[PDB]
């Protein structure tokens, strides 16, 4: 749910 | 219809007003026109200055155009139907005028006029547009089929529909007659069409399909960048709905993509490499790529370098070929796993050492995207990726700080696993620095890394635990919401991750004071709360007692939200067109927290159950048509339970009948939530259970039985039906020759704990009572008994009875018979510890 990033 | 010579003045006033340099002067010029929106004649002067009045100049006569487009917007429904069908007649007659500008405009209204004003009202539209496609006026077949794409794009699924009497029947063959129009703008118009029918299944489109494929594969040479795209579009979805028609032309599509994912154009790359990513998916992948595979790694490789907007923007952007070559990688990665190894490693061998940071920025990207797919083939080269890595952290480029967290992360496990003063050590104190990081975006792939990295490090934080917490904490003042939100996370992760060692007076001192700020800043409609309570029901499991002075502010605002949430529900359950239906991941949190306290808080926090209206909630959270609200209620009701069962006595006539209808494998979790509630209950209830076993039994019995259901849930079972046997073997007694297989395969292999313990007290209770259900399967029962290392005595005392009990009572040397086919450790465990 968007807390975790990532480049893609 | 005629307009006055003296409205017609006033009017050209204000749009030469309109169309004007000073700031204030637009203002109220503004509010002008939206005093005379609501009177319908207004429109009628509009469309007039638009279609009519030549005389008159184009950026005013456009204006015109685009104002009344407002109003149609704003305010169509309450336009009279003399004023809408002079406006829809008047644009179409304009459709193919000379002057682009004007052209436009009209376009505009029209599709405009289409959407908010709905297709069945003007039900001539599509046969008028698809009749002007074939004008001699170019510019009125370029017009037409303008609004057709805007309308095909807008409003497919009524197309597709009962409502029009299906026009895609006729429409469809038509669209695809203009691919060999020599006029790629028109072309480009008539495969955007047909495109806005494909993922739909459209039957249409799919009668047609081989028509569609032919004449597709015409346009392969066409050199005008809008068709390329969308082929390449088309292609992709026909690769998702229906492949069977692709597959004989497989090879001459995978070769035709590969160039377009080259492409000069970034738009057409980007929408060509979907077609791998979908690919990807396809469980013929391997075999349609054989061909080309060794180009694509490259092609995809080379894609994933920053193009140079990306950079500006990053010192939020959005999906790119970029990042679209890179979900291409990892997804391949997972299909080919090591068998890519040897296609990557020359590329990261002249990527990762390049004097270019947008070079090896990309090398390191590539490294991160293919960590889960090729990990076994990658360890060799860990031992100097790694350290390498480690460096690239503190490089003078931010973008290149970013990534290296990022694939530093996606290598933890490994990191983890090695001794901890190698990797581990120096990675932590590296990334705890880029935690401070002066650029936003290291920050967050700092933060972000950090946490991953903790959940594969667990205890072994503990020592660098201060440290952790003085940059954390800073952190706090220094982050803006997105970073926050991360920060939150990481938090979070770190209380699962080293539990009770948080629980030090001054880790608290310093540690709540900003967490508690940012509870009370925030409102309850504001999903940043999400994380936040995500984060504090971490913490306060894992602070217990330490809680107690923050809790009962936090306590009460969770059981409101959760109030506050059933109220909306109820609410858009009544007036569904008045109040906007809620978001129920503010309950389903909120109840997750009030676990969390339940857990960490143990009795202490009965004080506050017996001020609340929670378990009045839980009762409708319970019955919620959601599962995950079911789940995180089912939870919530064990917790409390064990904490302060005096307060959830008096629900349980009610809640039983519930979890019984919960004991559902149609739902996993709720059905595990549930099955290890009812267990919990029963061991407070006690004797008292008798009424309630029937609800529930039978279909316990079914889930232990059944084939290909999780062992946790499982072993839940097993222990529940132990528990229920314990305080009521007389009902629960009965159908043990039915469980007692899985029942003892399951808990066979659980520690030695007291869940294991209770379980077992009651399977020895049921086996007096019925010992007609062991015998047939009584082995398992021995195997069951010798899984446990050390019993507690009053335990091993009711093994030795009925083992004893079955030696004697069969026979003292039938025994021997039987205890033969025991392997060895069994059979000697039994005989040294049981005499037996």
């Amino acid at each position: 749910r968007g807390r975790y990033r990532s480049p893609y | 219809w005629k307009p006055d010579e003296q409205g017609l003045q006033q009017i050209l006033q204000l749009l030469k007003e309109s169309q004007s340099p000073d700031t204030t002067i637009q203002r109220t010029v503004q509010q002008k026109l939206e005093q005379l929106n609501q009177y319908p004649d207004f429109n009628n002067y509009l469309i007039f200055v638009l279609t009519k009045l030549k005389s008159e100049d184009e950026p005013t006569r456009s204006l015109s155009g685009l104002i009344l487009k407002n109003n149609v917007k704003a305010h169509f429904q309450n336009f009279p139907n003399g004023v809408t069908d002079f406006i829809k007649s008047e644009c179409l007659n304009n459709i193919g005028d000379s002057s682009p500008l004007i052209r436009a405009t009209v376009g505009i209204l029209i599709t405009t006029i289409a959407s908010k004003g709905e297709l069945q009202n003007w039900p001539d539209l599509l046969p008028k547009l698809c009749s002007l496609l074939d004008s001699e006026d170019y510019n009125t077949c370029e017009g037409a089929f303008g609004a057709l794409q805007k309308i095909c794009e807008d409003s497919a699924e009524i197309l597709d529909s009962d409502v029009l009497d299906r026009p895609l029947n006729i429409m469809i063959p038509k669209f695809l007659q203009f691919f060999k129009h020599s006029s790629p703008k028109i072309r480009s118009h008539a495969v955007a069409c047909v495109n806005q029918f494909i993922i739909s299944r459209t039957q249409a489109l799919m009668l047609h399909i081989d028509s569609f494929i032919e004449n597709l594969f015409a346009l392969a040479g066409d050199e005008e960048p809008e068709v390329r795209k969308n082929v390449c579009r088309a292609l992709v979805m026909l690769l998702e709905v229906r492949m069977d028609r692709l597959l004989p032309h497989m090879h001459n599509i995978v070769e035709y993509m590969l160039q377009r994912t080259q492409d000069q154009d970034e738009n057409v790359a980007l929408e060509a490499c979907e077609f791998w990513l979908t690919l990807a998916e396809q469980p013929i992948c391997k075999d349609v790529l054989v061909r080309h595979l060794p180009k694509l790694i490259p092609v995809l490789v080379n894609g994933m370098k920053y193009s140079d907007i990306d950079i500006i923007l990053l010192k939020i952007s959005d999906w790119n070929l970029r990042k679209c070559s890179a979900a291409a990688l990892d997804v391949l990665a997972n299909v080919y796993r090591d068998e890519l190894l040897p296609h990557i490693l020359p590329l990261l061998k002249e990527l990762l050492f390049h004097h270019e940071w947008v070079v090896k920025e990309s090398g390191i990207l590539v490294l991160g995207a293919i960590a889960e797919g090729c990990m076994q083939g990658m360890i060799p080269y860990l031992p100097e990726l790694i350290p390498h890595l480690i460096q690239c952290l503190s490089d003078k480029k931010a973008l290149v700080r970013s990534i290296t967290c990022w694939t530093l992360s996606r290598y933890a496990h490994w990191v983890v696993s090695q001794p901890p003063d190698t990797y581990l050590k120096p990675l932590m104190t590296e990334l705890l620095k880029r935690i401070l990081d002066s650029n936003k975006r290291v920050q967050e792939a700092a933060c972000s890394a950090f946490a991953t990295l903790e959940e594969e490090a667990c205890t072994e934080l503990v020592p660098y635990l201060a440290y952790i917490l003085d940059t954390l904490v800073f952190a706090f003042s220094k982050y803006q919401h997105k970073n926050l939100l991360i920060l939150y996370d990481a938090i979070g992760t770190l209380a699962d991750s080293v539990g009770h060692h948080l629980n030090k007076p001054e880790y608290i001192q310093m540690l709540m004071p900003p967490l508690i700020q940012k509870w009370n800043m925030l409102k309850d409609e504001d999903k940043d709360l999400f994380p936040l309570l995500e984060c504090l029901s971490s913490v306060a499991t894992a602070l217990q007692s330490g809680f107690l002075p923050y809790c009962e502010p936090v306590y009460q605002r969770c059981v409101n939200l959760v109030q506050k949430t059933l109220a909306q529900a109820m609410l858009n359950n009544a007036q569904p067109d008045q109040y906007e239906a809620p978001d129920k991941d503010f309950m389903i949190v909120a109840l997750d927290l009030l676990s969390g306290l339940a857990e960490g808080l143990g009795g202490n926090i009965e004080q506050l159950v017996a001020r609340s209206n929670i378990l009045t909630l839980m009762y409708q959270c319970m019955q919620d048509k959601m599962p995950e609200v079911r789940q995180s209620s089912f939870a919530l009701l064990g917790d409390l339970t064990k904490a302060c069962f005096q307060h959830v006595k008096p629900c349980i006539a009610d809640f039983m009948p519930i979890l019984g209808t919960n004991l559902n494998p149609e739902f996993i979790s709720v059905c595990n939530n549930a099955t290890w509630a009812i267990g919990e209950i029963s061991i407070q209830m006690g004797i008292e259970m008798q009424p309630y076993i029937p609800m529930v039994l039978h279909q316990l019995v079914e889930i232990i039985n059944r084939p290909n259901t999780p062992k946790t849930l499982l072993e839940n079972t097993a222990i529940t039906i132990g528990r229920l046997g314990y305080v009521c073997p007389q009902e629960v007694a009965p159908m043990l020759q039915q469980f007692i297989r899985p029942w003892c395969t399951s808990l066979r292999n659980i520690r030695d704990n007291e869940e294991k313990d209770s379980a077992f007290r009651g399977i020895c209770t049921m086996i007096s009572v019925n010992p007609s259900g062991v015998i047939q399967d009584f082995i398992f029962f021995c195997d069951a008994v010798a899984s446990w290392i050390n019993p507690k005595d009053d335990l091993r005392d009711m093994f030795c009875k009925i083992l004893h009990g079955f030696k004697n009572q069969v026979g003292d040397e039938n025994w021997r018979r039987f205890s033969d086919q025991f392997p060895l450790p069994l059979k000697e465990r039994l005989a040294a510890f049981y005499g037996v």
